[PDB]
């Protein structure tokens, strides 16, 4: 009866981050809804919110690249976007001269928050084109009531 | 379904009371129907930028020194800290809330098609014998 | 009634890591206390301990820089500091020649531990001057009883 | 009564990743078993699965090095290895010319999954020789029923 | 202990029913002893490669473009996506499920002791005045 | 509040018993008031460095090979593993428990004001025409 | 050879019993195998800093007033009295247990290469026209 | 069974010389009693009497300072104070001009005497304010039967 | 059969204090051992512990010089160093202006202590370079069971 | 029956050091003889040899003054003078400018030696004119068999 | 418990005999009950100042020449040597039995409140314009 | 009473044996009447300067550097170390075995009555207008 959600990124839509439920090892149970690529909790309580985003890249671009992963909350109590969790990474330090060696960078967010009914949680990134869709379990989002 | 500007009481869900305005946070609930809500002003380093009934104020942001950002506006009780760039600089947005200040690209062997905006670099159009590359005019040969 | 704590770093004290409670999306409920910049649990049980530290830097220094994040426990059963969780990062590999491109490095720790009453948990870092105070949800600590 | 497991890597077996239970701040309680370096759950339910692996290196090798951490599941419902969680890192971008500056890379995995009775969970890596055995709390695995 | 090919019902643990075959996932349990199980075909982008009673199909993998991989076989309902390398290339396995495609090493001042296999580079044996290094024949002096 | 050296029994909180000494961990609680506690010696690779009633011994650390550390003392049952540096080397602490061994800086065109200590590099004072930089004497011109 | 944490009984040398912890001294021996030892808390002015079976507690030291020492920590039952120096002072050790507090040497016509540590004076590097002598920069002429 | 006494000065009573027994490395065994800050022997025999007094001083006072240590005996055969052992020291020769450099002076007395039952032995000094109470083993008194 | 030890300083090792036995008027009899420049008693009983250290000096140095002589005990009952006897001297009060007149300072320690089997007694000094090796009987250590 | 000797300096012979026996708190018992101002032991065994010499002085002389106290042994096994114990003191560091402030210096020797029958022990000094004859117990010599 | 003036015989502790008076020392014990004790007069340089049964007489003291002391009374058989100071001098006691003779402080620009006693210096009270310091009247300016 | 050069055996006091000569110490007693004694040569740093039956050799002395002494002769097995003074220096004996080297007093305005001996300073006799003081001729006025 515990509201639980564990959604995985869609491997068929390159260039955007879309969450799915009707896949193996993915859950949407006990009231949690998936609307507008966002998770809506069914009750007020303490939720563990977690997410993991894997960025891939063929070589290092000439310009510097920053990868930002942010779990944000739009609640009925504030009605604005509030960043619950945030992380920034800089995968490349110098331009590739030669063979473009691939780079991989994982970013994990995890916390416990008190959420009211109707709050919408969104896991957003700044560079959707760098997303990893090769194998399952690399990019995912989730909230579990506690 | 109470009208706009009012929130339902967490206990005894039949009486609704007005939300606290900007710069104030909820300290106590409504002591009965029709009374005013206990809204207290946010302390230093905390703010609320919209109508809310939150138990505490949001932590106001700080300008990033490594991004070249400067503090246009201070951290008030109702407005978030405003960070920007100095003169002849433009902000490049890595994400929704993250940006870096870069010096505006001066035209070399070219003309300014569009001036340096707040969130856009200077647009430079080259002439014969030069072409654009990374917003810089360089010789073809 | 579950002892829960989710504290955020103070954005007004540059050069030190101080935890706060009276801020939005921060909790100190059901017996957990904040004393001497440390978290004290009120009962013996299983706690999920999590933390995330974001390090920022303008360019790469000439000397090599190591960032260490450690969640340590001082219990009534051992009365010494014991590292529950630890992680080390090396953000810079070479000295910056040119424009000093900024670097960002997130470090996340998370585990489940059996803790007795009176145990003190401290999230410590080696380079407080590199801490990220720009936005909320970047550096935080937390313990939730389970 | 909640099935809980928090195992730490063995610091005496260089070249392989072995999990231990009879150590401080390590748990194997309420039915979870450690067989063939894998964790076996005692009941069907929702489990938070977490792991953290720290890779160390003296200098950057001439060939490119990839570090892969994967939490995989062999259940009674599929009877094949299924990657629940996965992450890839590229610690070195260029060969070290000079003094070999050490590098450290942490990889953290965490999620919530519905697991049946008899499922076997394995935390595997691709480069066991790079593992960190210096201090406790750096490399660990864990599952907690919820 | 029911015979092979059958799983125990999650509720009323005295009746077991046959597992769904490849390409199908369980949608409903057995409506009584002896009846067939509700097995539904996997949708697009989903697959099941073995006999199972899972509530949903596994997400089929995608070939990595940065590794030089190519799609030998498409994502079907019962077989996972097959990724490989093109002509005159071999796969080097960084891990169990991760591999990178590299061009086969052509012999220079040497002979081919073994041809370029699928998961092995070309074995080149050098002659007098040359020696092997990183699967390349180079002069001793 | 029982006197020092004793801990309260987890069950029946009216009887306290003596803690286990270094090198021993608690296996069973006190079988009544006045009896001895079940303290068992730590196994290989485990230790307890202080008086305790912990259910298991701490895992002794290992010396970092990439930091140049050497094993001064082995992992005993009561003392943690001691890691240090070899001759003519000093440890530089990145954190409280992390250090790297560096060769002591030999004075070039300078004199040794203070010898290379355990946790401090050689202090070198230069002469006329030279100045200090990164603990090395270099010419001004 | 009894396991760690236990000492052999002085009489009837076939039964060993657990040592007394910090803050306690032996008052009576073990009244048989398996019983607890009579460990009594140290009185005022006495302490035991380690596990022991001593018949009396060690006398805690006193801070030397003629050396400028100050009492950082009081004489407890398990920890010895801690004596140190006040602000902007460093301790110079004449012997292992004897030290004198001296004011940190302020740099005059020089720069601070290393700050005043707990057991080390301020390291001062002079400029042109001055040289170091007794940790003070003085003119050459 | 040999009457032995080895007493140490009290480090908590500044301005007076008081002997203690219930301290480590201090003995009062086989009949020797400590009454009125004096040692009483239980039998007639040959006793080795020893004492050591350490005087400390911050600088040299303007007036000359003399330090006298005397072991005296009040026996049942004479009933008056008789100086068994005596020593005098002059720590300072000139007044300190400048920084007051500390001075330390040890005085040791030791002899063998024939003592009857009931004799009282007292180790007395002239300047109790100069006594050393910093560490044990600096000021002590003792008698051992032989 | 009485455990006796009377050791003399080595006159051939300048800069360190080493004890010898195979010399005239020096004894190591009835179980007392000389290990690691320390004396180990063979039985529990009352021991008279004595020592004498002579410090020599050519002139008075500019900095103040303190000479500390300490007889310390490491027993099986405490397993830490405990100062049985201690003395401090200040040979020089002012810097020598002129001819450097030599100075000599003797320090004598003597007491009676109850020692258990296996206790290690060490006579230590702070300035080994000032030691007197000119003639025998100037610097010596000794313990005699009683 | 234990050979014991405790002799005191003669207060009536200024300029020389003479030992007496027929005085209070002085002993010559069980075979020890006083011949030629020297002590002769009656048997071979272990003897504790002790002595204390107090030097007095009115002011500091212009020339430097050294006070040497030596307990020497002339045995039947070597037939030459051998210094069992020795000590040197330098009471004055500078010449007195003004009032001649008195100075006092005690020197104590004590040890345990194996002595044969017929051995002669002599306590000698270098400056007899500086001797202290004011009160008893200041200058004395003694040997006790053990 | 024999009455006053008598001591118990060291052997055969049932007969007590009278103690020797001043100026005499015990040479032999009592040759039976009721007989007189063998008391012999002290030789030169020896004395006994009270009733005693000591085997030898105490050595009489000598006056210290460096303290300015003078011999008021000689060394007799029953009285100790008396040492003092000459005319217009007072003794200052460093200890119980040690004293030094100092010349009495003559009043300068002051009056004698108390004369020079045996064990006390002259008390001098100054007038207007002078104040006391080390028992000497000195000008304020 | 055995003749000269022989000592009585410590056990069985009816047989005497010859004493060991210089440079040798007794290691074992006489294995019967008439046999030679076990005399072993002294090791480095030890000596015996006379006929003896001592169990160990005497420790040879060292020359005092603070006294200006120099090593005329080394520490042999049969002769003690000889310490003296250099050229134009004489030894002043503070005690029987302690001496200090002082430079010989050169005559100023006087004549040498006696030259600088080994253990005596130079005797200088002054002339008219000068007189002796501390072995130096100084003017009367």
């Amino acid at each position: 009866d515990k509201p639980v959600a564990h959604v995985v990124a869609n491997p068929q839509a390159e260039g955007q981050l879309q969450w799915l439920n009707r896949r193996a090892n993915a859950l949407l149970a006990n009231g949690v809804e998936l609307r507008d690529n966002q998770l809506v909790v069914p009750s007020e309580g303490l939720y563990l919110i977690y997410s993991q985003v894997l960025f891939k890249g063929q070589g290092c671009p000439s310009t510097h690249v920053l990868l930002t992963h942010t779990i944000s909350r739009i609640a009925v109590s504030y009605q604005t976007k509030v960043n619950l969790l945030s992380a920034i990474k800089s995968p490349c330090q110098r331009e590739t001269p030669a063979e473009a060696k691939p780079w991989y960078e994982p970013i994990y967010l995890g916390g416990v928050f008190q959420l009211e009914k109707g709050d919408r949680l969104s896991a957003e990134i700044n560079r959707p084109d760098y997303l990893d869709f090769a194998e399952s379990g690399q990019v995912y989002f989730g909230i579990i009531a506690l | 379904v109470c009208p706009q500007g009012k929130y339902i009481h967490p206990q005894n869900n039949s009486i609704c009371c007005t939300k606290c305005h900007k710069g104030t946070y909820l300290y106590n609930d409504c002591p009965g129907p029709g009374q005013d809500t206990d809204c207290r002003e946010c302390e230093s380093g905390s703010f609320t930028a919209s109508e809310n009934h939150l138990r505490h104020c949001l932590s106001c942001s700080k300008c990033r020194k490594e991004m070249g950002q400067v503090e246009i506006s201070s951290c008030t009780v109702d407005r978030d800290t405003v960070c920007g760039c100095r003169k002849n600089q433009y902000r490049h947005y890595w994400s929704e809330n993250l940006f870096q200040c870069f010096n505006c690209s001066l035209c070399l062997n070219g003309t300014v098609h569009l001036s340096c905006q707040e969130k856009q670099n200077t647009v430079c159009t080259c002439h014969a014998g030069f072409f654009l590359r990374e917003n810089e005019c360089v010789s073809c040969s």
